[PDB]
RNA sequence: UUAUCCAUUUAUAGGGAUGAAUU
RNA sequence: GAGAACUUUGAAGACUGAAGUGGAGAAGGGUUUCUUGUCAACUGUGAUUGAACAAGAGUUAGCCGCUCCUAAGGGAUAGCUGAAAAGUGUUUAAAGGGGUCCCCGUCUCAAAAGGGAAACAGGUUGAUAUUCCUGUGCCAAUAGUAUUAUGAGUUAGAUGGUAACAUAUAUAUAAAUGAACUCCUUUACAUAGGCUUUACACUCGGGGUGCGUUUUCUUUGCACUUUACCUUUAUAACAAACCUUGGAAUCAAUUUACUUGGAGAAGAGGUUCGUUGAACUCAAUUCAAAAAUUUGUUUUGUAGCAAUAGUAAUUCGUAAUUAUCCGAAGUGGUAAGGACUAUCCUUGAAAAAAGGAGGGAACGGCUUUGUGCUUUGCUACUCUUAAUACUUGUAUGAGCGUACCAACAACCGCAUCAGGUCUCCAAGGUUAACAGCCUCUGGUUAAAUAGAAAAAAGUAGGUAAGGGAAGUCGGCAAAAUAGAUCCGUAACUUCGGGAAAAGGAUUGGCUCUGAGGACAUUAAUGUUAACUCAGAACUGAAACGGACAAGGGGAAUCCGACUGUUUAAUUAAAACAUAGCAUUGUGAAAAGCCACAACUGGUAUUAACACAAUGUGAUUUCUGCCCAGUGCUUUG
RNA sequence: UCUGAUGGAGGAUCGAGUUGAUACUGACGUGCAAAUCGUUCAUUUCAAUCACGUUUAGGGGCGAAAGACUAAUCGAAAAG
C-alpha cells in the first residue's frame, strides 16, 4: 500500500494553514505588575475580522507603563463590546462584561471566555464563535477554581489564571446551513486544505483500509483500537459506543 | 404587488436545496439582513458588516455581535445576570 | 514654456545674465501680430504683442548683445 | 528574448564567431558547424 | 480607425498601467499611461478625508508644497477639525470634572 | 448608408419583420423610466422654483 | 527545591490598607 | 535571366474582414535583421527566390526596463541532532544602526505583469529609436569656506478668515525655528449592479481645397481640414464632504435605485479635495461708471507650447514661394474617474519610500574680567534660494538589455509539421451583438507541384415523385421552426418553478397618421434633437426573421437531488464531490490526529460553534429486531 | 390581502469567445498529427479561466478517487 491521505498531512506541504491574510494570534496582555495588583484600562480602538475564525477580533490599544507610547493588542472580541470602549484589566478590574479578571475574583455562575488553562499563558480556552465557560466553585482557601467548559467538561484551574467577563461573539455561525458546496469551499479556502473529503471506502485498497471490492463496503469493524499505528487509524478512533445517542 | 406568496427573500434560490432548507435559511437571513437600534444615537440604522461585528450609518461606531442578529439571547441573558450585582 | 504679460516683468527677465537668445515670430492675423521669447536656462518666456509698434519698441530696447533669432 | 543578461549575450556573440568557415588561405594546407533552426545551441 | 500599442514595457492592463489615448499634431493617435490615483490623506480619529491637503502619491507629495500638505490649527493634516473641537471640549472638561471630584472629597 | 437613415427616420424599416432583438434590446425599459422620471422631477423642481406650487404639493406629486 | 520538564515576556515594580499622561 | 505557373513591375479578378497571415510585446530562439553578391546542396514540382550559402554591416537611454522594496517562499548564521552526508532555522545569540549613556536591531535572495523620482512632439537610417537630431521639459544629486544677489523674520522663530481654511508667484510660491521621544496618514488593495462625467472612437451638417462620376441624374461621392508632454498650468464646471447663517410635522430635501435631518433639514452664502486641463471674457488691451484702486463695453491669442511642426493643395532654378488648417451637433463603442447600493460561516498582501502632527531640548553679534559660565563698552543681525571664487582626489546623470521572429516557415512537437503556445489596440453596413455575412485602413493572392480529362470508386455536400421508420440492436445520420411582436399555456410542484410547456397569428416595400423631449418672451408665440413604439392606406406571381443567424416537441419509467469533477490517447456515467444527516476521538504543550533517523515539527496566527477520523449523500416521510460471533470500549 | 411600477438577487437561463470533448462509433488510421481534421455537442459570475512565480520527489508526492497524474515512461518514474 502507499501513504493514505491522513498520514500525508503531517508532513504539511499543502495542508500547512492558509494564513496569509489573517491579522495577528489573538492573545491577551503579558502578565504584569499593573495586572497583578491593579486594572490597566485599555481602549478598544477597532473591531476586527479575522479570515480564519468565526469569531471578531478586538484592536485594543494600551498605554506602556515602563516607557512613553501605546502597545497594540489582539483580543477575541466578547458579545456586545463596541469601539470606543474602555476594558479593565488586572486583579482589581470591575467584573463587567469586556473585563480581564482572575478567575478568583468572579463570583460563581459567571459565563467567561478566553480563559487560561494555566496562568499567563495569555489565553488558551474557550474562543470559538459563541462559546463560554461557567465559573461553577472557588476553593475555600481560594487558590483554585472550578469552571464548566463548552464541551461540558469540569476543569480546576488556579485563581489566579485570567479570563475575560462575557461571552465570544459571533455566535449562532452555526444555525445558518452553507446551503451549496461553494460556500464550504469558500470556507475552508481561508483555513486549510481539508475539504472535499472523499470517501475512504471509494478508494482502491492501496491507499485506505475501507478500499476495494465490489460493492463499496467497510469489510471490517470500523472501530479501531487506539493502539492502532498511523496508517491503520481511520474509523472510528476507540471509539466507546456506536450508533444514535439516546441521552 | 406581491411578488411570491411564501418564499420571500429566498427566491434567489429558485428550487435548488430543501423547501425545509430553504425556509430554515430565510428565518435567519430574515435577521442577518434587518438594521437594528443603536444605543448610542437611538437611530436604527445598525447592519452587519462581517460575520460578528455591526457597524452603525450613523455613528459610524461598531459592536460585536452575533453571527446573524445584533444580540443573542445567551448573551443579554449573561449581561443581566453581571448587571443585577 | 511660460507666458507673461507685464512688460516690466519682461524687461526685466532679459536682462538677466541667464538670458542667451531672443526669438522674434511674426505672423498675419486676419494686420501683423508677434511673439517675443526670451529663452533662459529654465524656461522660455513668450509675451504675444497685438500691435507692432509697441512691438518694434520692445525689440529695439531690448539688450543687443544676447542674440537674436528670427523665426520666419 | 529581447531582454538578456551580459552573460548570455557575450555567449551568444562567441557562438556566432565560431560559425565562421575555415579561411581560404589555411585552407591552402570546418566540421563543427551549426544552423541556427537544426541544432540549438541550448546554452 | 488608428490602433495603438504600448510604449512603457508592461503590456498588461494593470492598474499602474492604465492609458488614455491622446491625438498629436502629427496626426496619428498614440498612448500615455496615465498615473495611478492616490487616495486621500485621512485623519487618525474617524479615518475621514481631511480637507485642505492634496491627495498626492507619495513621490509627488515629496514635491508638493508646505502649504499644500497641512492646514494651520492644533493637529492640523493628521486631525479634523470637528475631531479637534471634540477633543478640546474632551480635555478642558475632564479636567474639570477631576478639579470638582477633588475638591468634592472632603 | 445616409438614404437608408433618411427612410428610417421616416419610420421605413423599422417593422416587427425586420427586428431581431427583444423589445428592451432595442429601446431599454430601463431607461426610457430614467428618460420619463428626469422629466417629470425637472418639471416639478421648476414649479416649485417658479412657486406656481407650493412644497406640500410638490412633495406629494 | 536544586536535578529535570513546561509556559510567558521587552525576562520591566517585594507583600498587606473613543483626549495625553515621556525630557 | 541559359532557363520563369510559384522572382520583380503594371493591369485585372478575388481573399484576409479589425475575434485579421494588421500593428506592438512576454516565454522560447539567437543574427534568422540590413545591404551587396550568390545557387554545390537545401528551399519534398520549378526557382533567377529564400529564414540557404558568402562578404560586410547593424542594436546609442538620468526619463523604457532591470537594478531598489517586500510576497508565496529559497539559502545561510546561532544553536541542536547526525559517523558524516545532511535535517531544522532563535529552540540557554553577549548578534549592525541611532542619537549621545542609553534606544532599536539575524543576514541574504526571491516579481522585466505587485509597490516604484523623472519625457513629450516633429524629423531622421538600408538596418536603431520615448535611446539619434531639433525643440521644449521633468527628476534626483549638488561638500566646506568666502563673497555677492533674492526673499523673508527679528531690537528667540510671519500673517489673514467667525469658520470650513488661506497666504511666500523671488527668472525659481526657496525660507512660516524646532531636538529626544511618540501617534497617525499615504503606499494600500475583493466582487456584483446600475447612474453619471470626461477623453478617445464613430457619425451628421456647414465653409474651404483637391480628386472622381458626368449617355442620363446628382448644389454631387471621396480625401484633408491636426495640435503632444510640460506651465503648482491659471481658471470654469461638476459629484461629494465641511463651515457660517438658518431652525424643520401639513414633515421636508432628494436618487434610476435609496439616502438624509433637533447628534441641526430645506433655503441663502462660503471652504476644500477630487475629476478634468484654455472650459469660462481666461489673460492682456480699448472705451464708460467707483478714489488718495473696483464694475460694465471692444480688440487681440488656436492661453504659453504653436506653427517655425504636421496635413492637403497651387506654383517656381531644381532648394524656395503662396493659400487652408474653422462654424456648429448626434450615437454610445472603449477606457478611466466619481457618488452610491448590494454580497460574503469568502472581508479581499507586505515593505521600501514619503508626509502630517503631538512635545518643547538649543539659542544675537563685536570686545573684555575671573573659573562653558557672571561681568563691563557698542549694535544694525539669523534663516532661504541662486550665482561666482578657492580648497577639497578629477564636485552630474553608473552598469546591463535594446537588431529580428513571436509562428503565417524564425518557439516546442525529429521538419519550412493543418497541432500547441501568454498579453494590449480593435473601423463601416445589417443586427441585440466584439455573432454570422459583406466592406474601408493594414496585409495577401501563399500554402511538399501544375496541366488536361472527367468514367468507376472514395470523400465533403445538394435535390428527389408516392409512401413516411415498413430501415435498424437502436430514428445512427439527415430533416423538421428556430429571430422578434401579440396571444395562449396542462399535469405536477419543495409554490420558487414546470415554461420558450404545448399551441396559434403577424412580419417586405412605399405613402402617411399618432405618441414619447430640450431651449424665451411678455396665461400666450418661436428655435431645435433622438430613434423607439402604435395605427392606416397602397403595392407584389401570398412574399417578406427572404441570404446570414436560429429550440423539435409531448406521455412515461430507471438512476443520480441540483451547480460542479473525472480514467491526457478506447469508458463523462448511475462513478467522485456536494450541502444535509449521523457517529467517533480530543480540555493541550505529559492532549487528539499526523510527519521525523534524531533533533524537532504540521494542524496551530488553532482551542469544542475547534481540530482530527469516518459513514451516508438535497428536500419529504422514515430509519424496525439481534451484543450470541468478530471488533471497539469500561471497572477491578 | 390585492394591483401597477421601481429594483437588480441567484454556485439562475440562452449564447459567441474561453475551457473542454457527447455523437457521427464521420474523415484519417504508410495520417497534417505517436490523438489531428470536419460537423455536432458541453461550458461562460463562478467549486470559473489563464500566466508567471513558488511548495510537495519515487514504496515518495499529489489525487472532487479513474490505480488517475508525477516531462509520449506509472498496480511503483527516469538515470547510472
Amino acid at each position: 500500500g502507499r501513504v493514505i491521505r491522513g498520514q500525508r498531512k503531517g508532513r504539511g506541504s499543502i495542508f500547512k494553514s492558509h494564513n496569509h491574510h489573517r491579522k495577528g494570534a489573538a492573545k491577551l496582555r503579558h502578565l504584569d505588575y499593573c495586572e497583578k495588583k491593579g486594572y490597566i484600562k485599555g481602549l478598544v480602538k477597532d473591531i476586527i475580522h479575522d479570515p480564519g475564525r468565526g469569531a471578531p477580533l478586538a484592536k485594543v490599544i494600551f498605554k506602556r507603563t515602563e516607557k512613553y507610547g501605546k502597545k497594540e493588542e489582539l483580543i477575541i472580541a466578547s458579545e456586545g463590546m463596541f469601539t470606543g470602549q474602555y476594558i479593565s484589566c488586572g486583579t482589581k478590574a470591575p467584573l463587567s462584561v469586556g473585563n480581564i479578571l482572575p478567575i478568583g475574583k468572579m463570583p460563581e455562575g459567571t459565563l467567561i471566555c478566553n480563559l487560561e488553562h494555566r496562568t499567563g499563558n495569555r489565553g488558551t480556552l474557550v474562543k470559538a464563535s459563541g462559546c463560554y465557560a461557567t465559573v461553577v466553585g472557588q476553593s475555600e482557601d481560594g487558590k483554585k477554581t472550578k469552571v464548566r467548559l463548552p464541551s461540558g467538561a469540569k476543569k480546576t484551574i488556579d485563581a489566579k489564571a485570567r479570563a475575560m467577563v462575557g461571552v465570544v461573539g459571533a455566535g449562532g455561525r452555526i444555525d445558518k446551513p452553507i446551503l451549496k458546496a461553494g460556500v464550504a469551499h469558500h470556507k475552508y479556502r481561508v483555513k486549510r486544505n481539508c475539504w472535499p473529503k472523499v470517501r475512504g471506502v471509494a478508494m482502491n485498497p492501496v491507499e485506505h483500509p475501507h478500499g476495494g471490492g465490489n460493492h463499496q463496503h467497510i469489510g471490517h469493524p470500523s472501530t479501531v483500537s487506539r493502539s492502532a499505528p498511523a496508517g491503520q487509524k481511520v474509523g472510528l478512533i476507540a471509539a466507546r459506543r456506536t450508533g444514535l445517542l439516546r441521552g | 404587488s406581491r411578488r411570491t406568496k411564501k418564499v420571500g427573500l429566498t427566491g434567489k434560490y429558485g428550487t435548488r436545496y430543501g423547501s425545509s432548507l430553504r425556509k430554515q435559511i430565510k428565518k435567519i437571513e430574515l435577521m442577518q439582513h434587518a438594521k437594528y437600534l443603536c444605543t448610542f444615537c437611538g437611530k436604527t440604522a445598525t447592519k452587519r458588516t462581517c460575520v460578528g461585528i455591526w457597524k452603525c450609518k450613523k455613528c459610524k461606531r461598531k459592536v460585536c455581535g452575533g453571527a446573524w442578529s445584533l444580540t443573542t439571547p445567551a448573551a443579554v441573558a449573561a449581561k443581566s445576570t453581571i448587571i443585577r450585582l | 514654456p511660460k507666458q507673461i504679460t507685464d512688460i516690466r516683468k519682461f524687461l526685466k527677465i532679459s536682462r538677466k545674465p541667464d538670458t542667451t537668445a531672443v526669438i522674434i515670430m511674426k505672423k498675419k492675423s486676419k494686420t501683423v501680430i508677434t511673439k517675443l521669447k526670451l529663452r533662459t536656462k529654465k524656461y522660455l518666456y513668450t509675451m504675444v504683442f497685438a500691435d507692432r509698434k509697441k512691438a518694434e519698441r520692445i525689440e529695439n530696447s531690448l539688450l543687443p548683445s544676447l542674440k537674436r533669432i528670427y523665426y520666419p | 528574448g529581447s531582454i538578456k543578461r551580459f552573460r548570455l549575450k557575450q555567449r551568444l556573440g562567441k557562438c556566432r564567431r565560431q560559425n565562421r568557415p575555415v579561411p581560404h588561405w589555411y585552407r591552402l594546407k570546418n566540421t563543427k558547424r551549426r544552423h541556427w533552426r537544426r541544432t540549438k545551441l541550448g546554452l | 480607425a488608428q490602433r495603438v500599442h504600448y510604449r512603457r514595457h508592461n503590456h498588461y492592463n494593470t492598474k499602474s498601467n492604465k492609458v488614455r489615448p491622446v491625438r498629436t499634431p502629427g496626426g496619428k493617435l498614440t498612448i500615455h499611461v496615465v498615473k495611478k490615483k492616490a487616495g486621500k490623506p485621512k485623519c487618525a480619529d474617524c479615518k475621514t478625508a481631511i480637507q485642505g491637503v492634496k491627495a498626492l502619491r507619495p513621490a509627488d507629495n515629496y514635491r508638493a508644497r508646505r502649504k499644500n500638505r497641512t492646514v494651520a490649527r492644533a493637529y492640523g493634516g493628521s486631525i479634523c477639525a470637528r475631531c479637534i473641537r471634540e477633543r478640546i471640549m474632551r480635555a478642558f472638561l475632564f479636567e474639570e470634572q477631576k478639579c470638582v471630584r477633588q475638591v468634592l472629597k472632603e | 448608408v445616409r438614404l437608408y437613415k433618411l427612410a428610417k427616420r421616416k419610420g421605413r424599416h423599422m417593422g416587427i419583420g425586420k427586428r431581431k432583438g427583444t423589445k428592451n434590446a432595442r429601446t431599454n425599459q430601463k431607461t426610457l423610466w430614467i428618460k420619463r422620471q428626469r422629466v417629470l422631477r425637472r418639471l416639478l423642481k421648476r414649479l416649485r422654483d417658479s412657486k406656481k406650487v407650493d412644497r406640500h404639493l410638490y412633495h406629494s406629486f
